[PDB]
């Protein structure tokens, strides 16, 4: 299953 | 392939093995991102390959 489909997290 | 570089904007921690960690103003070489917001990236610093969150760079060159 795909890797690239995820979320993205916040920038810091 | 493309021979275009991207640079790390921010650093970021790894939490899992998949994925890269990185510093600001790190090198990557992506080479895929076509397929979802995370891209698969190779480090012109360490060698490694993993995933990135795409948010956290920009094109360098």
């Amino acid at each position: 299953v795909s890797l690239a489909r995820r979320p993205l997290p916040p920038l810091p | 392939g493309s021979h275009m570089t991207f640079v790390a904007l921010y650093d970021y921690e790894s939490r899992t093995e998949e994925d890269l960690s990185f510093k600001k103003g790190e090198r990557l070489q992506i080479v895929n991102n076509t397929e979802g917001d995370w891209w698969l990236a190779h480090s012109l610093t360490t060698g490694r390959t993993g995933y990135i969150p795409s948010n956290y760079v920009a094109p360098s060159d």
